[PDB]
């Protein structure tokens, strides 16, 4: 099947609103994800802390829930622990910590939007590959 | 056509350069043109790296191999090994590229229109391969030149800007090496150290004082030896122990250069002082110890007592004892317990990793460095898919250490093969049976039968 | 192991063989060498033994 | 002199001595047949034919006796299971002794032909040299082959003056030696129709007989005589090896895939009966029509014969043994004693789980209990931590129906797991592992061993056919090439290769 | 791990884990002795897998390399239950440290100890052997800082 | 151990056995993984969930989270083979 709009529609906000990503947006999101965070987050996993992956189950059960574009984009600038009680900006790539993480310095709001779109688009592409790990390679 | 065909020389086109052995001027042109090739590649490649360099990523993640050398020499890099300016790299590139034009003109001149043999028009430069004194004078001149190069590195490290010390107090930084170690027991203590684990021979340089002081020693040695060879002739023990032909000299240079290739490959693989991990990326030992460090910090943060945690086999999951008793990171990093890097020494006491520092005083920057070096291990494919062989195609990355080590190990083995070929041929041609066995006087038929 | 001794020589005893055995071999080789015609030659190798 | 690999070439041009060596080889083969029969009878256990048949005991050569009539023993037992009251001479023992006696007589004939070799029968009247009129000898032998084929088809297999042949039902439950009427028509070419054997052996034999009358009467054309080197016996050797490996491949195929000439109760089932669930489907339809008759699971499964349940078991598969796991099939899993019945797996609620069966390819297969539609429901985990489909979590009970363990409802998790491991291998049985000291690794049936041996022999005899065809067609250049080769082999010297009249 | 006369190898986990030592006084000095019992965990944990992929917390629950042995409906592989059933068993030991030197300036003390425990059981397959260790001890006594989080 | 009847409560079911469950299982229950689970596993052996709430030293917000997820939590007999691997069992992804 084509990259239809049904695949390209991803949740935007916590209420339930959706947004249809453009092909340029998903292309840029894939490139930015592979360049800025693929080293640890290849395949929707976390190499440094595999307890917390990027699969939709983990993002949905995060506090705040990270299964939407606004929540993901806020995480890319105000990262926190899985329960949302401690700031981990000094240990996580964030646009507010780009001097110590020189890959986040060039990202704009649209870049963060595209990266979140890539993250939310992936699980629709595969039933278990995104965040599945070795078992589904 | 004379001197350039099989009929008048006995060498085919594919052994074409073998027709240059006794043609001194044309051979000089060959050498100078090839040196022009070398400097051309240096300038062109470092300009290519400057053009493809993006200021976001570090050098080791971008596939850059040459700009790390200039950064180590102390150009355009600030504290923490952050490349702040890349204009000196451009200057070095353009200088090499422009000098390549001069060297190429000289080589093409001497190859095509220059005198064929220098032994009648320029007796000072002309030579015979069998004239030991003149060849030794040439060798001594080149030794003096090499000593001048070593002293150029010394001058750069001591006076002109200084070099990048990754072990510097605070973070790694460009600093003047004011007090190199000139003690013979240290410099030649490195040379006589073993190559095995923990010793490392000359790959185990852990400070720039030893490096600069031993480069002073190399400069003094080379200049003294060059003046020795200019004013001396080979002794009788040497005169009977070598084949005095051009191919023999080539084979000697080939074996030496092959050994250097192997040593340089292991320098790039294991050393992280002359090849700082912030320019060339983590070593394999560094990446493994970084994985162990990251998961130690994670599990300690989650309530585990890492010192008392038991792995599956009874050994430490995070911390154990080395075979000599030092407290070391556990798991399969136990083999890499000889790693010493500026980001992990801070937690190291006399008896190994200090448990108090490991428990209470691991800084966030150490965790960041460990995560970065874990995710950027030397593992990768020929098509540059970073990670283990069973990884997926999302990360495009092979460490510069892997490239340099593999390339120079390859070339070292290849040049050992070249040495074997050329040394055997030199011996056979000197003895005079490099073309075949004489049907008239076959040595085997004169030999008494065995058994 | 991993201590960095020059040539692995941790005991001073190890040097006695390491220096003397080459010296006895050198002494035996010198009797051969002194018997040779040690003048220079213009050839790829010496055919005189 | 004559190197070790050419030693049997001295008898190449000595027809009497050739007959002698052929006689000695025939004597050795007949003696092997007799001795193998005697050893098998010594080690055979005729007590239990349904759970310890011939093919479970490693009986290689006895099924070939039982295939075409010899189903009885002088000891008062039969492979069919019945007790013989008055066995005839032609039992297993009588066949073995007859083969030994024939071996001795053939040995004596070999001795006579070796000593008395210079007979006028072997000398050409025209030239006086020793020779063999191979095209006419072939016609005589083809007459003999046709007569024997027709006699076997018309008298032995049809039982007009013979026992008949082994015939069995679709599932190897009721099989016996009986006559088969010839199946003339297309049905005779069904490989699983035993009647097609008779139709073959009659008709083919007749044609063979007619062919003999041709070859004795009609001399070869000169063109084929010079092309095939009919005056060279090594032509006959090459062609015979060719036909022999052809037959070996065909027999290997009919053995592995099965046919009417390889009954399962004589050689065990095939791998494909296990792969397609051939016996599982039959057992299922039997119990289904029993249930439709008003019976319950216990009664329905009790009506399934033990032999049919024994066929539905992976250990009987020929594709489970090993190259160096040697001996009877009983030396592996053991001697089957009884059938414990069908283990229905009632989950915690009551849904029927089923353990996925081991494919023959896998030495070790995970124990997973798929649902009716087949979504995985329960399994035996490798990693117990974070286990979703453990039998403990889901909850399973094993209710046995049929067999000796009938009407028993185990509902603990351990005992459920133990019988899940058994149900992975098909039907569950009890085994004696002490009589033969069995080591618990599966072996191959006689079907698999026949297939292995004859496949390898067929390939090696293809090599032999290549070698001897090469020799007979290149006899003139055996010792090496002469000087004539240098002129013809030049490029463009002759318009036609080899021929020198051209240019 | 150690090797005995005859060439038999005994692995053991020399440990004082979960020790409950009792001082022989209200003040540590030369002649004071600290002693008590401790619980030694298993040499191998549950995650350890034997050469045939069998463990406590994971692994096969059968001898997979003998499917014909598991084919039997009567007993199956019940004979190999002792080797297949991996059991994490925590053993007991005792230690008696005797302090022969003590310092009040640094809080440091040193002396000798004798400890008794049991060796590796291979998850219950082996029978444990008693191990008697003797040696030297160092230690220090300080004031609780409140950040130890014991 | 070819039999361990408390496997379902090791992280694969809706109920979690606190005494011998890995930290990773608390990722299933929102708001408990990094902070609450650390204190759950610190004083791991509990007679029951009530003794866990009394003994765990939880702050008021942590107690509120635990009140939310009480029916998902239990405390069975501690298993040494599983307690030793309660923070890192080698199960990563
Ligand atoms: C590093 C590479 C290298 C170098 C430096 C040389 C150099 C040389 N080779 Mg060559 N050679 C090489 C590789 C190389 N070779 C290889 C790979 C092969 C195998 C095919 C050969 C096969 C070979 C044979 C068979 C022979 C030589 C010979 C020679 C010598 C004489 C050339 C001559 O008169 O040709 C004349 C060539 C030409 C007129 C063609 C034009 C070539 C132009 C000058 C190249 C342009 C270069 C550059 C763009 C100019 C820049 C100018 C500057 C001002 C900017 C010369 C010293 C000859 C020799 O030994 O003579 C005694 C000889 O017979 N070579
Ligand atoms: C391996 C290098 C090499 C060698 C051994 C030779 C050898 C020779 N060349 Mg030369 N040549 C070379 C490279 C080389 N060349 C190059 C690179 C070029 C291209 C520019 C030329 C171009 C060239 C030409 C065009 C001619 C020769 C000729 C000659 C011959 C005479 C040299 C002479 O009179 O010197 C005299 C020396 C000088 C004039 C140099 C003076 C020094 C100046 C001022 C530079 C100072 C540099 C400074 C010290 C460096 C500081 C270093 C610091 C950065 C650390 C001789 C056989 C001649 C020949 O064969 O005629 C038939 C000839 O006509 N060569
Ligand atoms: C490019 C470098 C170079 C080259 C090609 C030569 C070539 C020569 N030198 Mg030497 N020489 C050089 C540099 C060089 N020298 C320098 C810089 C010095 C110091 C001043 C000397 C001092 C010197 C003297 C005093 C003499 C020579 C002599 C000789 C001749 C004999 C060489 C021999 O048999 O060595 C034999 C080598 C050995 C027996 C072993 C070397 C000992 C070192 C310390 C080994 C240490 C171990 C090492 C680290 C192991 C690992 C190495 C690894 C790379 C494989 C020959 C013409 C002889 C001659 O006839 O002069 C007129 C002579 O007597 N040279
Ligand atoms: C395709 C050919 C090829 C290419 C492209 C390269 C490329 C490279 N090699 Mg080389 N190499 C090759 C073939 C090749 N090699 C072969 C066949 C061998 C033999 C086996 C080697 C053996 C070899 C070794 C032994 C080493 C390299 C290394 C290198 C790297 C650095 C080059 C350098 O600076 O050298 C050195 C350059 C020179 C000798 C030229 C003169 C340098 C002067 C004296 C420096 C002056 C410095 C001073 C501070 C300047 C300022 C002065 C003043 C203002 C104060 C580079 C990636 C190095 C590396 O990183 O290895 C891991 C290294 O150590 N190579
Ligand atoms: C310092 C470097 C050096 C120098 C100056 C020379 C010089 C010479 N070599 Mg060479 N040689 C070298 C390194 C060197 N060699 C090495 C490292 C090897 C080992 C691989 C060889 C192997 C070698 C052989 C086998 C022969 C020579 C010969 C010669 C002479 C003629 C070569 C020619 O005209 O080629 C012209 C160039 C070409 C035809 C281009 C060929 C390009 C090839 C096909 C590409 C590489 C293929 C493959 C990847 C190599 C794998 C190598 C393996 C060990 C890993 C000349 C004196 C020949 C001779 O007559 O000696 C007296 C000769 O027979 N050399
Ligand atoms: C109406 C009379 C009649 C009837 C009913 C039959 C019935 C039969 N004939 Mg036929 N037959 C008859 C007359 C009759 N024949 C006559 C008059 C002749 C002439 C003498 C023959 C000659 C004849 C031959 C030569 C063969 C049969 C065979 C058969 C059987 C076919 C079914 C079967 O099992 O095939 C199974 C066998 C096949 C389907 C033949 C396979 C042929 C392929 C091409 C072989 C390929 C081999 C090759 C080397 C492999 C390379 C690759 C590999 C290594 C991977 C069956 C019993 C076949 C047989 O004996 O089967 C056991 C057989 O081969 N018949
Ligand atoms: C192709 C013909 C054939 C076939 C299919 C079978 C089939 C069978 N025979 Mg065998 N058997 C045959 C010929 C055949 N036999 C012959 C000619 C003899 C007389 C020697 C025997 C004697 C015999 C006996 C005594 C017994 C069997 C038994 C069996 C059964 C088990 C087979 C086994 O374990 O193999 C195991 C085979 C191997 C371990 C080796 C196979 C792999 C290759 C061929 C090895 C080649 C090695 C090579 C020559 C190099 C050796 C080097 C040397 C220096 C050591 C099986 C039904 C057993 C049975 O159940 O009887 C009731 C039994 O006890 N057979
Ligand atoms: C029935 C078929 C048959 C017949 C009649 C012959 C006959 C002959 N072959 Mg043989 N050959 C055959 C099949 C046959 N071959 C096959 C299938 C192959 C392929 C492997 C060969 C390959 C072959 C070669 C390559 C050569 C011969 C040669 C010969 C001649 C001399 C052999 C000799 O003296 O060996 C003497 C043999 C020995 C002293 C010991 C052999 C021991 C063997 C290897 C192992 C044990 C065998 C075992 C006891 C019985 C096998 C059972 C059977 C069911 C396979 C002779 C005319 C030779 C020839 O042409 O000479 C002019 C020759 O060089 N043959
Ligand atoms: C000034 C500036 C600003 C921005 C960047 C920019 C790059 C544009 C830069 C410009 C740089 C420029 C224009 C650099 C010029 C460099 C030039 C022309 C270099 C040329 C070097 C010449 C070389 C090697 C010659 C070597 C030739 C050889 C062995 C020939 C070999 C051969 C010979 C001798 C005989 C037989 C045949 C064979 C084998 C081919
Ligand atoms: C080595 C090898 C390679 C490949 C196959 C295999 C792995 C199986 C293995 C074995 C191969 C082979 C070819 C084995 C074959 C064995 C053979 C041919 C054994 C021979 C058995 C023959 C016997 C007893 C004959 C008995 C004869 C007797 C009393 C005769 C006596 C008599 C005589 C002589 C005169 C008349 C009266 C009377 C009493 C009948
Ligand atoms: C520069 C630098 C950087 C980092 C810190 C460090 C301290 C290492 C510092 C100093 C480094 C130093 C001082 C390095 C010096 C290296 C040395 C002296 C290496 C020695 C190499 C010598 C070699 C192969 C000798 C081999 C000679 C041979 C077979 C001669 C020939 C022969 C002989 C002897 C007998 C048999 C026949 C044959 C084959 C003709």
């Amino acid at each position: 099947t084509d990259l239809d709009e049904n695949t390209r529609t991803v949740p935007l906000d916590s209420s339930g609103t959706t947004v249809i990503l453009t092909p340029e947006q998903v292309k840029r999101g894939k490139r930015l994800f592979n360049s800025s965070c693929g080293n640890c987050h290849v395949g929707g996993i976390t190499k440094t802390n595999p307890n917390l992956g990027l699969e939709p189950d983990a993002l949905s059960l995060a506090t705040p829930a990270r299964d939407n574009i606004d929540a993901l984009v806020d995480y890319m600038k105000n990262p926190t622990t899985y329960d949302g009680l401690e700031s981990i900006a000094e240990l996580h790539p964030s646009v507010k910590s780009a001097d110590i993480f020189p890959k986040m310095r060039s990202l704009s709001d649209e870049d963060l939007f595209a990266i979140g779109g890539h993250i939310l688009l992936q699980p629709k592409l595969s039933s278990e590959k995104w965040g599945g790990g070795k078992i589904y390679y | 056509v004379a001197g350039r065909d099989i009929e008048s020389t006995g060498f085919a086109w594919w052994s074409g350069n073998s027709r240059l052995i006794n043609v001194s001027g044309k051979l000089l042109g060959a050498h100078v043109a090839h040196a022009g090739l070398m400097v051309f590649w240096c300038g062109a490649m470092t300009l290519f790296e400057v053009a493809h360099y993006i200021p976001e990523k570090p050098l080791y993640e971008q596939g850059l191999i040459l700009l790390p050398h200039l950064a180590v020499l102390g150009w355009g890099v600030g504290p923490g090994g952050e490349i702040i300016d890349i204009y000196p790299y451009f200057v070095v590139g353009v200088l090499h590229l422009i000098s390549s034009a001069v060297l190429g003109f000289g080589g093409v001149y001497h190859s095509l229109i220059g005198p064929d043999t220098l032994e009648e028009s320029f007796p000072a430069f002309g030579y015979d391969w069998r004239d030991k004194n003149k060849i030794t004078t040439i060798l001594g001149i080149h030794l003096i030149v090499l000593g001048i190069g070593a002293f150029l590195l010394v001058i750069k490290a001591m006076y002109v800007g200084g070099i990048y010390d990754t072990w510097a107090p605070g973070g790694g930084d460009v600093r003047i090496i004011d007090s190199p170690t000139l003690n013979p027991g240290v410099i030649f203590g490195y040379v006589l150290k073993s190559p095995w684990g923990g010793d490392g021979w000359i790959v185990s340089v852990n400070n720039m004082e030893d490096l600069v002081g031993g480069h002073i020693w190399i400069g003094i040695i080379c200049i003294v030896g060059g003046f020795w060879h200019i004013f001396t002739k080979p002794f009788a023990w040497a005169r009977r122990a070598y084949v005095w032909s051009g191919e023999a000299y080539l084979s000697y240079s080939l074996v030496a250069v092959s050994l250097m290739g192997f040593i340089a490959s292991q320098y790039s693989w294991y050393n992280n002082t002359a090849y700082p991990s912030e320019f060339y990326g983590p070593t394999g030992p560094e990446a493994s110890q970084s994985q162990a460090f990251t998961f130690l910090v994670r599990d300690q943060r989650l309530g585990a007592n890492v010192s008392s945690a038991q792995g599956p086999t009874g050994l430490g999951k995070y911390l154990m004892r080395s075979p000599s008793g030092e407290i070391i990171l556990g798991g399969e990093t136990q083999r890499f317990w000889d790693l010493r890097a500026p980001w992990i020494e801070p937690l190291r006491g006399p008896n190994g990793l200090d448990l108090n520092k490991i428990k209470n005083d691991i800084q966030p920057w150490q965790e960041r460095r460990a995560a970065e070096y874990m995710t950027h291990a030397p593992l990768g494919s020929l098509n540059s898919v970073g990670g283990v062989a069973t990884e997926i195609n999302s990360v495009n990355y092979v460490s510069p250490r892997s490239w340099l080590t593999c390339a120079h190990f390859f070339l070292g083995f290849a040049f050992y093969i070249g040495h074997l070929w050329h040394a055997g041929r030199a011996r056979a041609a000197a003895a005079g049976f490099e073309k075949g066995i004489n049907r008239e006087n076959e040595p085997t038929l004169s030999l008494r039968p065995i058994d | 192991e991993g201590t960095g001794e020059a040539l692995g020589i941790d005991d001073t005893r190890l040097i006695v063989p390491v220096i003397l055995i080459p010296v006895i071999t050198f002494i035996l080789y010198a009797g051969f060498a002194s018997e040779q015609d040690n003048e220079d030659f213009f050839d790829t190798y010496d055919q005189r033994r | 002199g004559l190197p070790w690999y050419r030693v049997h070439t001295v008898v190449l041009n000595d027809p009497g001595r050739l007959i002698a060596v052929h006689l000695m080889h025939t004597a050795l083969v007949a003696g092997w047949a007799g001795s193998m029969a005697l050893y098998e009878l010594a080690v055979f256990d005729p007590s239990d034919p349904v759970l310890n048949p011939m093919w479970r005991q490693g009986m290689f050569v006895m099924p070939f006796m039982a295939r075409i009539g010899v189903t009885d023993s002088w000891g008062g037992w039969s492979v069919t299971g019945e007790s013989v009251a008055n066995p005839g001479f032609w039992s297993f023992e009588g066949v073995a002794l007859a083969h030994i006696g024939l071996s001795g007589l053939l040995f004596l004939a070999a001795v006579w032909h070796w000593v008395y070799w210079d007979l006028e029968l072997f000398r050409d009247p025209r030239t006086g040299n020793p020779a063999l009129d191979l095209p006419k000898i072939f016609g005589i032998h083809l007459l003999l082959s046709g007569v024997l084929c027709f006699g076997f088809g018309a008298f032995h297999v049809t039982g007009a003056w013979g026992p008949g042949i082994w015939v069995s039902d679709a599932y190897g439950i009721t099989g016996k030696v009986q006559p088969v009427a010839p199946a003339w028509g297309a049905e005779g070419f069904n490989p699983f129709n035993p009647s097609g054997v008779a139709s073959h052996h009659i008709a083919a034999g007749i044609l063979g007989f007619l062919a003999g009358i041709f070859h004795i009467a009609v001399r070869p054309p000169q063109r084929l005589y010079r092309a095939l080197r009919m005056g060279n016996i090594e032509t006959v050797l090459s062609s015979s090896i060719a036909a022999v490996f052809w037959s070996a491949f065909i027999t290997t195929g009919t053995m592995w895939y099965g046919s009417a000439t390889t009954p399962i109760e004589l050689f065990g089932p095939t791998r494909y009966q296990w792969d397609s669930g051939y016996f599982q489907q039959e057992i299922e339809r039997r119990v289904e029509n029993s249930l439709n008759e008003g019976l319950n699971l216990s009664e329905a499964w009790s009506r399934i014969p033990d032999k049919l349940a024994f066929y539905d078991y992976i250990g009987n598969n020929p594709a489970k043994g090993g190259l160096f796991r040697a001996g009877p099939m009983n030396k592996g899993d053991g001697i089957a004693e009884a059938w414990l019945g069908h283990p229905i797996f009632q989950d915690k609620e009551g849904k029927e789980l089923t353990v996925r069966r081991m494919p023959a390819f896998f030495e070790t297969f995970p124990v997973i209990l798929v649902d009716k539609d087949g979504i995985i429901r329960a399994d035996i985990p490798f990693r117990r931590a974070e286990s979703k489909y453990s039998i403990e979590q889901v909850g399973v009970t094993v209710s046995f129906y049929g067999g000796k363990l009938n009407g028993q409802v185990f509902k603990d998790a351990p005992t459920v797991k133990k019988y899940a491991r058994k149900a992975q291998l098909g039907e569950v049985l009890e085994f004696d592992r002490t009589t033969l000291e069995s080591d618990g690794v599966f072996r191959s049936s006689p079907r698999g061993w026949y297939t292995f041996g004859h496949a390898n022999f067929a390939l090696l005899f293809f090599l032999g056919h290549l070698w001897h065809g090469s020799r007979t067609l290149f006899r003139d250049v055996f010792s090496g090439i002469g000087a004539e080769v240098t002129e013809q082999v030049e490029f463009g010297a002759f318009q036609k290769l080899g021929d020198r009249s051209t240019k | 791990t150690v090797q005995l006369p005859g060439g038999e190898r005994v692995p053991f986990l020399f440990t004082i884990k979960e020790l409950e030592g009792k001082f022989s006084s209200s003040q540590v000095s030369a002649g004071t002795e600290l002693g008590g019992n401790f619980k030694t965990p298993s040499y191998r944990t549950g995650l350890f897998l034997d050469p045939k992929g069998r463990g406590g917390t994971t692994g096969y629950d059968m001898a997979v390399a003998l499917p014909g042995l598991e084919a039997d409906g009567g007993e199956g592989q019940d004979e190999l239950f002792a080797e297949t059933n991996k059991v994490f068993q925590v053993t007991d030991g005792s230690i008696e440290m005797a302090f022969n030197r003590v310092d009040g300036t640094n809080g440091e003390f040193s002396g000798v100890f004798v400890s008794e425990q049991l060796s590796d059981t291979d998850m219950g397959s082996k029978a444990p052997k008693k191990v008697l260790l003797k040696g030297i001890v160092f230690g220090k006594i300080e004031e609780q800082t409140g950040d130890e989080d014991y | 151990n070819v039999e361990y009847p408390n496997v379902p409560y090791l992280g694969g079911s809706d109920i979690i056995d606190v005494n011998n469950a890995n930290v990773r299982v608390y990722t299933r229950l929102p708001g408990m993984y990094p902070a609450i689970a650390k204190k759950i596993i610190k004083r791991a052996p509990y007679k029951d969930i009530n003794e866990m709430l009394e003994k765990g030293d939880f702050t008021a917000a942590e107690k509120d989270i635990l009140d939310k997820y009480l029916p998902n939590l239990t405390a069975l007999e501690p298993a040494p083979e599983y307690v030793i691997d309660n923070i890192n069992n080698g199960l990563y992804r």
